[PDB]
Parts: structure tokens; C-alpha cells; sequence
């Protein structure tokens, strides 16, 4: 059972991005695609400094989109993780 | 011929109990955990050998004079002061031994041998007796397992794609039924035969 | 002259090459033959001897025949390695110095961790001419001397990489240069690397499989002396077969496990030990004769070696093995002790043990 | 992050790569500190974020501690987790990571002998070798064997690995008698 | 067998709706779409 939970954790991890949860399938039509979505584009660690950046950035001095994500926290509303939907799901028809 | 050697002796009709393994397909499930590994079975039983003749080989040439096996002080019986003999006792004895050799041999305390002697006695038992029994039972658990994975493998791919095209039901069950109805209607490997 | 002696070592070099692997089969043969012949050792009597019983007479000449038979085919495999499998390990090696020295710069820019053997070694074959022997890219050099000559140096560069300075351009002006005869033996001498011969050595020595082969061969040379050295030669089963091998992986896969489980078995008979030694001292004779005590946990060391040995083999745990407790007043204690021993020791470890080599197979 | 922003929402536009080539280097030197992230933007639409990460923050996230925590909550969230709190745990796990980063930055104030021996043993058992092989009687013997023989030859064929053999099997007990003496 | 059972049951129940059968991959286009489909629109408890 210890043996199938890793397992489990390697296969979820190598097949669907963490934060959005679409697939390597959709992402991989351009070479490298799923590594490049995970790695730059979605990264849990960019998502864990951006919230250190908001945290550590005074409040008067957000920009807009900080400002919009900075309620959103303190409200403890996350919509404005991306599930589902992605940069280049949402710019299909202008990226390809 | 069995059934006819029965009646020169009688005891001939217990060679016809084997039919058992045939007649039965319930008996065959559970000796399919012993065959479907067999090669690997005999190839462990194998090593043990040659691991316990290796043994057998160090006992000869370091450790004969715990191997008096007689307890008539007048009369030694040594059973290691030919190696078919020390092969034979260390094969029969030490492997069916719950500890291994060292259950039956003589003890060493206060030799000066002590400290090999109580490494050969750890290292026969751990090797024997723990690791290549464990592997036999790991190999008929494994079958086991095999067995199981290859049955619901069988299962899963009937029931996912269709026989004779391999379309996945995915497609046809876009409409209600539909790979039930394409399977028995459509592409019944019943109906090409 | 030496060309027909070049020719002829050649036809022996490819012969061995070809039947490197039939001859270890051959080998292993022998030695198979040889320990069943060992399987009719008995010793006679001062000084002992071993003497064959041999009922036909004819099994001591056959022992004499096979060994020096099998010693001569792991010479001849050693041989056949040499020739079949080292230009395979070469090849790799320059492969791998030459990606890392233009990719990496690891002797331009970077430079060895000073405790890594292989990157320590690998400094003499660079300084070579003959660097890529084996390896096909033979620009190697002019591919390093163009990516880090302008930056690094060009002088340092080509001293680094044994290239000469003045030769091509004194060659491409004006070669003047004349046929060396190849019957003259100082020209072969100074025509041979040197330190390029000196490194293939030192890789090949380090190489894993020709220790093995080499180990081989000084077990087959003491079989001479004592003929049962020839039964370590029955561990190359482990080697010869795959199908051996499948069922060896099921103990290696999780060897690291099964280590740490035999250390977790001796600190858990180690606490059994010391509560034995503080409390349970009596019930340790292990003395038939009522006159004088055999007591084996008077000591720490003797308490331990007493457990390990006794108490893990014993089918029961170390109940099985020390005083009855009925009536003492430490029953209860003493009970516990020896059904937890039983329980933690005999049936838990015991099952780790086999859980991991069962985990394996799956 | 401007020409990062405008590259990445022009990806077809020649004068922006030019721009780009131009300014490789600047982008070079702040690409591990240019950290993006994607999200559900206020107008209903998917928006690329810019921001600065620090050396710091970095390195306290690539320590080995922080890397074995991070595998841990990513196996508790991939087993026991569901998916309607994953964000919530991940928020969790961010800001107890965080200060954790926050706190090791604060308090962060301010086998060779082998390895030698085992060189040592090579280069003197190979050149031993190398000087049986290379000689001044080597001539002696090339002008005894002015004449070959199969025989000859083979006998001098086998003589040369059995010299290789000899060679490793003292290189081996050098080694050994090594590495007793650095050990005791 | 029984835990690969369970975990089968379980991966199921995960996967696809238990009414219709359309698995997840459809109904999560839209954010938490799967489980506002199983817990709204085919509840086998509202049917029951
Ligand atoms: N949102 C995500 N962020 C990062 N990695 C993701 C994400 N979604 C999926 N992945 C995948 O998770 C894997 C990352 O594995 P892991 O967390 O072990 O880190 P790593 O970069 O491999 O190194 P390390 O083992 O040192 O932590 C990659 O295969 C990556 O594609
Ligand atoms: N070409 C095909 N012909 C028939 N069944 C198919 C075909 N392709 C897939 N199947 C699937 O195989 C299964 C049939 O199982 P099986 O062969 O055990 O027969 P059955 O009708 O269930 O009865 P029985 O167990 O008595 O033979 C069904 O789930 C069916 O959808
Ligand atoms: N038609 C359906 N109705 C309800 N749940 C469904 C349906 N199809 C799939 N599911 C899934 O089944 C799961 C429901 O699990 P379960 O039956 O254990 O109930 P629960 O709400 O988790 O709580 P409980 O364990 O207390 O019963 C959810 O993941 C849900 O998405
Ligand atoms: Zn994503
Ligand atoms: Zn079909
Ligand atoms: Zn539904």
C-alpha cells in the first residue's frame, strides 16, 4: 500500500499540471510542453513567492492585479487560481 | 495401467487421487500458484544447494569436530569427515532445522573457533532458513498476485474496448447502451463464428 | 616481418573475442565438474590429508586435468575480456571526458572534486595525442580549442590539450618531413603512447568486471593448492544465468531495507539484553551439572551474544531457552518479556524480512 | 519584466525579437529572479503575473529541509486530499513554509586520503609495469627473436596479459596495505 | 484483492458519475464543474 500511494503521487504529478489539473496530453503538442507549463508557467513554488512578494510588499504600494489577489487572500477566495484553464487554453486561436 | 496394476496390489489405486488436479478446475486455481513459478522454484531450489554445499565445503574444512552426532562416548558417528556425508547431513538436517545447522551441532562454546563458528551458525540460518524459504513463498504469493492482475486485465479489456474493432466504449456509449448494443448486435465475435 | 606477427596476434585477438563468452560457460562448467568430483573427498589420519575414495581410481588424474584446465580457460577469458570488452569501456570513457571537456569545460573552467577517482585519473589521457582512440570525434581538441582558446587562453588551452604550437604552421609553410621505417624497434618504442597505455591501464584496472575476472582467475591458481578453493568459483551462477538473477533481484531490490532491518533486530535484542542483564540474571544457567553454573548473562557481551544466537533462532524466542518462571516472583515480568520478545522479534522482524523480499518480486 | 511581458503577448513580432537579441543579457542576469504565475484575472480573463523573487528566497526554498517538506505535503495532498481544499492546503502549506523560509534567513547570521592512495598505487604499479615492458634489453631480446615461431609468438602473446594480471594483482595488495595504514 | 477493491470503488466514484457516466474530464472545464454536476444536477441522493 506505501509502494502504490508513491506511485500514485509520481503518476499524478508526472501527468496532470498540480494547480489547473489539465492533463500532459493537451500540453505536450508543442515539444517539451507539460514541462514547460509546470516549470514557468504554473509553478507551485512561483505561486509560493508570489504570495511571500504580496505578503512582504506594503499594501498602499499594489498594483492592480496585486490588489485583486491580495483581497482575494484575505477573504481566503481562490478563484483566482487558474483551474481548468491556462494562458494557452485561453489563447488558442491568437498562440497557435 | 494403474487401475490394472491395482489389482496385483491394491495400493496402485492411490496413483488414480492424482486425477484430482485434473478433474477439478478449483484445485487447478490454487496449483496454478505453484506452477505458474515453477522454473523459478526449481532454479531457488538449486541455489539452496549449492549455497548449503558451499557450507558444507567451510564445515569440512574448519569445523569436523563438532559434527559427532553419537551419544555412546565409546563410539564417534562424524558426520563431516566425508564431504558426501557432511553434504547429505547439512541438505537433510540443517535446512529442516528450525535454527538451521547450528540446532545440530555440537556447541562452541569456549572454543577457539567460537566467533566463525557463531557467524557460519547466524550466516546458515539467515541465508537458509529466512531468505531462499522466503523467496519460495514470495514466489507462490507472486503467482498469485499474477494470476489475479492477469484475470482483471482479461475483465477490464472486454469491458472497455470492443473485441473485433478495439474501439473504446468511450465512443459508442454516446448513446444510451450503446456498447452493450454494439457488442451483442454489431460486432458479436458469437456472430462471426 | 612484424606486419606477419601483427597479422597472426590479430587472428588470436578476434578468436578470443568471439568465444569470450562460450568459454565462460566452459569455466563454469569445469568448476561445476570439478566440485562434483570434490563431493568424494573424505580425510584420513599429527597432519590430516585429504584423500579421494575413489572406487574406479580414475577420479585423481580427471581432478588434475580440470584444474589445470580451468585455470588455463579463466586466463584465456581474462584474455578474451581484454580484447572484447575493454574497447567498449575506453570508448565510453573518452566519450564521457570528451562531452564534459566541451561542454563542461571541467579542466578549463571547472576542475574535479579531488575525491572523485575517475575525474582525478582522466587528467593524463587529455594531454595524449592519441586522446580519442576509440571515440570517433577526432576534433574533439579543435572543438574545445575554439570554444575557450580567445576567452581562456589559447596558449594555457593547447598546452592543456597537448597540442603543439609551431608544427602546424612550420608543416602547412614547409613540411620537410621523411618516411620512419617501422622495422626499427626504438621507432615502434617512441611511436607507442606511453601515458595514453598508462591510463588504459589504470581504467581497466579500475574496471569492475575485469577485478572480477581477475579474482576469478587468483581463486582457480589457489585451487592448485588447495583443491576446495575451486568451490568459490560456483558463485559465478549468480553471473552465468538471468534466470538466477530474477530471483537474486527479489533479495537486492531491497537489500538496503534488509540491512536496516538486521541493525533494527540487534537494537531490539540489545534492549531485551539489557533488561535480561538488570533483572532476569537468574534464570540464565544454562548447566545441566548442578555442582558448577554456566551463567550467560553474568556478562553485557555474554547476555548479547547468548540472545543474537539462541533467542532469534529459537522457534519460540528466548523462552524457549532460559529457566522455567513458574513461581518467582518476576513471573509476570518475565512472561511479558518473553511473549514480547516473541512477538517483536520471532513473528514481526521475521515478517519485515519476508514482506520486503515479497514487495520485490511485486 | 516589460520586454519579458511584451515577448510573452507578442510572440509573433520580428522588431520585438530583435529588441529581445538586443537585451539578452540584461534578461539573462534577472531570469532566476523574474517570477511569473498565472491567474484568474478580475475581468473574467486568464493573466499573466510579473514579480521579483529574492536570492534569498530562493536559496531557503532549494534548502534540503524545505525541499523534503514540500515532498511530504505533496504527498499528503495527492493521497488524503481532495480536490475542493487542495488550494486551501496549498495556501496553508505556502504560508507555514514561508515562515519558516522567513525565520532560517533570519538565524542564518554572520575518502581524498583514499582517493590519493588509491592514484599513488596506480601510477606506480602501471609504471612498474611500463619499465618491464620498455628496456634497453627489450633490443636483446628482439634480436634473439630475429626468427618467429607460432609457437614463439603465442608463448610471448600470453606472457604479456600474464604480466597485465601480475601488474593488478600487486596494484590490488598496494591498495590494501594502503588502506590499513591510513585507517590505523 | 479487497484493498485493490476498495480503491477501485473509490477511483470510480472519483472518475465518472455515478447516473450518467460522463467522467470528470468533461464537467471540470468549468472550475469544480464535477462536483457541482454529482452534488447538484445527478445526486443519486435526489433521485432517491
Ligand atoms: N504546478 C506544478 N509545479 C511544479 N511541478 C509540477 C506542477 N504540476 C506538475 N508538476 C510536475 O511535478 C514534478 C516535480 O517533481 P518534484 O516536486 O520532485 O521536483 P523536481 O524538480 O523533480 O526536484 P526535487 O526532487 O529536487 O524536488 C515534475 O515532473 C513536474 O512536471
Ligand atoms: N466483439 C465482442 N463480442 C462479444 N462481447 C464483447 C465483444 N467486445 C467486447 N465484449 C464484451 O465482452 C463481455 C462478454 O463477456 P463474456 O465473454 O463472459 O460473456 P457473457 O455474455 O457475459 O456471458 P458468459 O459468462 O456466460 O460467457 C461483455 O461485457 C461485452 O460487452
Ligand atoms: N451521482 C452521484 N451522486 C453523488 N456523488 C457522486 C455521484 N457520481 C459521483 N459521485 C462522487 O462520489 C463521491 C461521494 O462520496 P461518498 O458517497 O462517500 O459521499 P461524501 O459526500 O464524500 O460523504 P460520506 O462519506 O459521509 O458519505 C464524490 O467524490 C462525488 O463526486
Ligand atoms: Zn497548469
Ligand atoms: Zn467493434
Ligand atoms: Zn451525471
Amino acid at each position: 500500500e506505501l509502494r502504490d500511494q508513491q506511485e500514485q503521487v509520481k503518476e499524478d504529478m508526472e501527468t496532470k499540471c498540480f494547480i489547473c489539473g489539465i492533463g500532459n496530453d493537451y500540453f505536450d503538442t508543442v515539444p517539451h510542453g507539460f514541462e514547460t507549463h509546470t516549470l514557468q508557467e504554473h509553478n507551485l513554488a512561483n505561486y509560493l513567492f508570489f504570495l511571500m512578494y504580496l505578503i512582504n510588499k506594503d499594501e498602499t504600494e499594489h498594483t492592480g492585479q496585486e490588489s485583486y489577489v491580495w483581497k482575494m487572500y484575505q477573504e481566503r477566495c481562490w478563484e483566482f487560481f487558474p483551474a481548468g484553464d491556462c494562458f494557452r487554453k485561453q489563447y488558442e486561436d491568437q498562440l497557435n | 495401467t494403474m487401475s490394472v496394476l491395482g489389482h496385483y496390489n491394491n495400493f496402485f489405486f492411490a496413483a488414480h487421487l492424482l486425477d484430482i488436479a485434473m478433474g477439478f478446475k478449483t484445485l487447478r486455481t490454487i496449483l496454478s500458484s505453484v506452477t505458474h513459478n515453477g522454473k523459478q522454484l526449481v532454479l531457488t531450489v538449486g541455489l539452496l544447494a549449492v549455497v548449503v554445499y558451499l557450507y558444507t565445503v567451510v564445515a569440512f574444512n574448519f569445523f569436523r569436530k563438532f559434527y559427532n552426532k553419537s551419544e555412546d562416548g565409546d563410539t564417534p558417528d562424524m558426520k563431516c569427515d566425508d564431504m558426501l556425508t557432511c553434504y547429505m547431513f547439512h541438505m537433510y538436517v540443517g535446512v529442516r532445522a528450525g535454527g538451521g545447522i547450528g540446532d545440530e551441532i555440537e556447541d562452541p562454546a569456549g572454543d577457539e573457533y567460537e566467533i566463525y563458528r557463531i557467524i557460519f551458525d547466524i550466516t546458515f540460518f539467515f541465508f537458509v532458513i529466512v531468505i531462499l524459504l522466503a523467496i519460495i513463498q514470495g514466489l507462490i504469493i507472486d503467482a498469485f498476485g499474477e494470476l489475479r492482475d492477469q484475470q482483471e486485465q482479461v475483465k477490464e479489456d472486454m469491458e472497455t474496448k470492443c473485441f473485433i474493432c478495439g474501439i473504446g466504449n468511450d465512443y459508442f456509449d454516446t448513446v444510451p447502451h450503446g456498447f452493450e448494443t454494439h457488442t451483442l448486435q454489431e460486432h458479436n465475435l458469437a456472430n462471426y463464428l | 616481418f612484424w606486419k606477419k606477427i601483427i597479422a597472426y596476434q590479430q587472428k588470436l585477438l578476434n578468436y578470443f573475442a568471439r568465444n569470450f563468452y562460450n568459454m565462460r560457460m566452459l569455466a563454469l562448467f569445469v568448476a561445476f565438474a570439478i566440485n562434483f568430483i570434490l563431493l568424494f573427498y573424505k580425510v584420513s589420519t599429527i597432519a590430516v590429508h585429504y584423500v579421494l575414495e575413489e572406487s574406479s581410481g580414475y577420479m585423481e588424474p580427471t581432478l588434475r586435468i580440470l584444474a589445470i584446465l580451468h585455470t588455463v580457460i579463466s586466463f584465456f577469458c581474462i584474455i578474451g575480456y581484454y580484447c572484447l570488452k575493454v574497447p567498449l569501456v575506453i570508448f565510453k570513457r573518452e566519450k564521457e571526458v570528451a562531452r564534459k571537456l566541451e561542454f563542461d569545460g571541467l579542466y578549463i573552467t571547472e576542475q574535479p572534486s579531488e575525491d572523485d577517482i575517475k575525474g582525478q585519473w582522466d587528467r593524463l589521457v587529455i594531454n595524449t595525442q592519441s586522446f580519442p582512440n576509440n571515440y570517433w570525434d577526432k576534433f574533439v581538441k579543435r572543438k574545445v580549442m575554439d570554444k575557450y582558446g580567445e576567452f581562456y587562453g589559447r596558449d594555457r588551452i593547447s598546452e592543456l590539450l597537448g597540442m603543439d604550437k609551431a608544427a602546424l604552421d612550420f608543416s602547412d609553410a614547409r613540411e620537410k618531413k621523411k618516411p620512419k621505417k617501422d622495422s626499427s624497434l626504438s621507432a615502434v618504442l617512441n611511436s607507442i603512447d606511453v601515458k595514453y597505455q598508462m591510463w588504459k591501464l589504470g581504467v581497466v584496472f579500475t574496471d569492475n568486471s575485469f577485478l572480477y575476472l581477475a579474482w576469478y582467475m587468483t581463486m582457480s591458481v589457489l585451487g592448485h593448492y588447495n583443491n576446495f578453493f575451486f568451490a568459490a568459483h560456483l558463485l559465478d551462477i549468480a553471473m552465468g544465468f538471468k534466470t538466477l538473477r530474477t530471483i537474486l533481484s527479489s533479495v537486492t531490490h531491497n537489500g538496503k531495507q534488509l540491512v536496516l532491518t538486521v541493525g533494527l533486530l540487534a537494537v531490539v535484542v540489545y534492549l531485551y539484553t539489557v533488561v535480561a542483564f538488570n533483572f532476569f540474571r537468574k534464570f540464565y544457567n544454562k548447566s545441566e551439572d548442578g555442582d558448577t553454573p554456566d551463567m550467560k548473562c553474568d556478562d553485557m557481551l555474554t547476555c548479547y551474544m547468548f540472545h543474537m544466537y539462541v533467542g532469534v533462532r529459537a522457534g519460540g524466542g528466548i523462552g524457549d531457552e532460559i529457566e522455567d518462571p513458574a513461581g518467582d516472583e518476576y513471573e509476570i515480568y518475565r512472561i511479558i518479556f518473553d511473549i514480547t520478545f516473541f512477538f517483536f522479534v520471532i513473528v514481526i522482524l521475521l515478517a519485515i524480512i519476508q514482506g520486503l523480499i515479497i514487495d520485490a518480486f511485486g | 519584466v516589460l520586454l519579458t511581458n511584451l515577448s510573452e503577448h507578442m510572440p509573433n513580432d520580428t522588431r520585438l525579437q530583435t529588441f529581445l537579441e538586443l537585451a539578452e543579457s540584461v534578461l539573462n542576469y534577472f531570469q532566476p529572479f523574474l517570477g511569473r504565475i498565472e491567474i484568474m484575472g478580475s475581468a473574467k480573463r486568464i493573466e499573466r503575473v510579473y514579480f521579483e523573487i529574492s536570492e534569498s528566497s530562493r536559496t531557503q526554498w532549494e534548502k534540503p529541509q524545505v525541499k523534503e517538506s514540500k515532498r511530504q505535503f505533496i504527498f499528503d495532498v495527492v493521497n488524503e486530499g481532495g480536490e475542493k481544499e487542495k488550494m486551501e492546503l496549498f495556501v496553508n502549506f505556502c504560508e507555514d513554509t514561508i515562515f519558516e523560509m522567513q525565520l532560517a534567513a533570519q538565524i542564518s547570521e554572520s575518502s581524498i586520503l583514499t582517493v590519493r592512495s588509491a592514484l599513488f598505487a596506480l601510477r606506480y604499479n602501471i609504471l612498474t609495469l611500463m619499465r618491464m615492458l620498455s628496456l634497453k634489453s627489450l633490443k636483446k631480446q628482439m634480436k634473439k627473436v630475429k626468427k618467429m615461431t607460432v609457437k614463439d609468438m603465442v608463448t610471448a602473446f600470453f606472457s604479456s596479459y600474464w604480466s597485465i594480471f601480475m601488474t593488478l594483482l600487486h596494484f590490488v595488495a598496494s591498495v590494501f596495505r594502503g588502506f590499513f595504514r591510513i585507517i590505523c
